[PDB]
């Protein structure tokens, strides 16, 4: 419940950032906008690449570390680690 | 271009749909 809101703001402020920054070229803001234009799953399953190292996720780095964080306590409680 | 880069945001999406 939390962790989409947290996400939604940020993609929201993202995007306000992105229409501020148009200006500035063609094609590039052409990669930007491809985030906000993708389907919503689509969108959220590149969202949800904090695993690994691949950084291609524009997502910060708090919002790594809670979903981090509660990921391995959900590991603990399941017993995996 | 820009109607045509704003499709579908997902923070337009109820709370819900999103979890």
């Amino acid at each position: 419940d939390d962790f989409v809101a947290k996400l939604q703001d940020n993609q929201r402020f993202r995007y306000n950032e992105v229409m501020q920054a148009l200006n500035m070229s063609a094609a590039l803001t052409a990669r930007k906008t491809k985030e906000f234009r993708s389907p919503p799953q689509e969108q959220i399953n590149m969202l949800l690449n904090f695993k690994d190292d691949k950084s291609e996720c524009p997502c910060p780095e708090e919002i790594r570390d809670q979903l981090l964080d509660f990921h391995e306590d959900l590991m603990t409680h399941c017993g995996i680690e | 271009v820009v109607a045509c880069f704003r499709m579908a945001p997902l923070y337009n999406l109820p709370r819900h749909r999103a979890v």
